[PDB]
């Protein structure tokens, strides 16, 4: 239920409204932490321990789906116990900042962010794998329907459940911001909650980056195998010849997306393009192949030798201008799906250019 | 059972979490409004059919571009929200939310939701936005944005009063069945 009408029933009247609110938010943090812990334990018991012991899949697949569940559990369990220690000294909780810093600052921040990153980074890929395997293996499918029918799943699928570490982590700044709002300003307590809130955001930043990088590498690995740079070992413009052995697996990817190329007069050419760190790669989609071909225009631009410019009439187009004096006095006009898109694309390109 | 996955998106503070709470409780939380809504399967009936509608909040994911998409797979309907008291939030519908939902949830119906309609005529609200040379979002702006982004439907509601809450979810459920 609810803190006032719950515990604090006798003690509620001698308190201010701001202190009532404050104890509700705390109470919500604490109760939802226990609830999170319980969810991790359903993952453990209903899915992970059974997958292992019955050999539903190889060890190596399973380790990618639950890299470090026991460690994750103990992160949240330890903090939950410290929470309970606190609740013990009376139902009106007092200073809380130290308990927050003990989870979200310093070494504790380094640990949580690493353990969560490791658990989430690969998750989207491992869930596709699980979806495939359900489609293709009658035993795995039967084990899944059965495990998900357990009452503790609360009618959720594994996947509704496994994303909970990530969702939980996103709740912490909100929870802290809302404890802060009802905390007396000018206190050490207030300053320290603000710190804890700032550190939670940073941790989220780190987990964001881990997912990004892990998904992007797997994706680029996929793109490499579909990469036809065959019309390049003998090109017709030395601008493009050095990229005849181009490995996308060695560069970091910033953005990617479909783009229509006004190459000439009311001719167009549908692309899928990769904004990498050093490079813009224009690729043509042959079936399930990705062609790095010429036209003539080169299909690979070095970002330190370009300029990006907007367009006067077309809220979807943008220009790419090779300032490398030995190449295209012709620009590359590219159209995005929409204005928002063209915007996004512009900003990322201007940024990447600046840093190239 | 018929099981459908609903995910609610839009700018922070534009009432996502509150909206999901009133619908699932059928009561606006009197004493305390919770920050947190956990993934939850609600039962709803529409056009006479029983449906398990799985509800996913994204509050707190707005700043994290590569965390949010983890919510998208297998989605059957999107509830895309803006808040009537924030025309900033409406401009982000075509600007941020639509391209992202079209890209990660292709061919998935979208219902555009104007939250907080109980504020279109709150006085305190109108001024603060008259400050910034703004005023509450008007129904026609909402409906035109729906047609512009190709939404299945446009709805407005207020969580405070509950007005239109049920209807949001009923529409969202009809969309998921088409």
């Amino acid at each position: 239920q609810n803190w006032q009408h719950t515990v604090g029933k006798d003690v509620v009247a001698g308190l201010t409204q701001r202190e009532i609110d404050r104890q509700e938010v705390i109470n919500e943090l604490f109760v939802t932490e226990a609830s999170h812990l319980r969810t991790l334990r359903v993952l453990d018991l209903i899915f992970y321990q059974r997958m292992k012991k019955e050999n539903l899949m190889p060890r190596e697949e399973l380790a990618r789906l639950f890299p470090n569940l026991p460690e994750l559990i103990e992160i949240h369990n330890s903090w939950c116990e410290a929470m309970k220690k606190l609740r013990e000294e009376g139902p009106i909780i007092k200073e809380i900042s130290d308990l927050m810093l003990a989870r979200f600052d310093g070494p504790a921040r380094e640990e949580l962010q690493q353990v969560a990153a490791q658990f989430c980074s690969y998750q989207s890929i491992a869930l596709e794998l699980i979806k495939t395997k359900q489609r293709k293996e009658s035993r795995f499918q039967l084990f899944m329907q059965e495990a998900e029918s357990h009452p503790q799943c609360r009618r959720l699928q594994l996947r509704d459940l496994i994303i909970s570490e990530m969702q939980r982590l996103t709740k912490y700044p909100l929870l802290l911001e809302s404890i802060i709002k009802h905390t007396e300003g000018g206190t050490s307590e207030h300053e320290k909650l603000c710190r804890a809130r700032d550190q939670c955001r940073e941790i989220l930043k780190y987990v964001n980056e881990a997912v990004k990088q892990t998904e992007n590498r797997h994706r680029l690995e996929g793109y490499q195998k579909r990469l036809d740079a065959t019309a390049l070992e003998r090109a017709s413009n030395p601008l493009a010849a050095e990229f005849k052995s181009l490995d996308l697996t060695t560069r970091k990817m910033i953005h990617e997306g479909p783009l229509t190329w006004r190459i000439s007069k009311d001719k167009t050419l549908d692309l899928h393009v990769l904004l990498l760190e050093d490079l813009l790669v224009l690729l043509q989609k042959q079936d399930e192949k990705l062609l790095l071909k010429c036209h003539t225009f080169s299909p690979v631009l070095k970002l330190n030798a370009v300029l990006i410019r907007s367009v006067a009439t077309d809220k979807r187009a943008f220009f790419i201008i090779c300032t490398s004096k030995l190449g295209p006095p012709q620009i590359y006009e590219l159209v995005a799906l929409t204005s928002s898109d063209k915007n996004t694309w512009m900003e990322l390109l201007e940024e990447a250019v600046r840093n190239a | 059972a018929i099981r459908k996955k609903l995910v609610i998106v839009g700018d922070g503070a534009c009432g996502k979490t509150c909206l999901l709470i009133v619908f699932s409780k059928d009561q606006f939380p009197e004493v305390y409004v919770p920050t947190v809504f956990e993934n939850y399967v609600a039962d709803i009936e529409v056009d006479g059919k029983q449906v398990e509608l799985a509800l996913w909040d994204t509050a707190g994911q707005e700043d994290y571009d590569r965390l949010r998409p983890l919510s998208y797979p297998d989605t059957d309907v999107i509830l895309m929200c803006f808040s009537i008291d924030s025309p900033d939030s409406l401009e982000n519908i075509p600007e941020k939310w639509t391209p992202e939902v079209k890209h990660f949830c292709p061919n998935v119906p979208i219902i555009l939701v104007g939250n907080k309609k109980d504020l279109r005529n709150d006085e305190h609200t109108r001024r603060e936005l008259a400050k910034m040379k703004q005023e509450p979002v008007k129904p026609e702006e909402g409906r035109d944005m729906a047609n512009r982004i190709g939404a299945f439907g446009y709805m407005e509601c207020s969580a405070k009063t509950k007005d239109g809450v049920r209807e949001v979810f009923e529409m969202a459920t009809r969309a998921a069945l088409q």
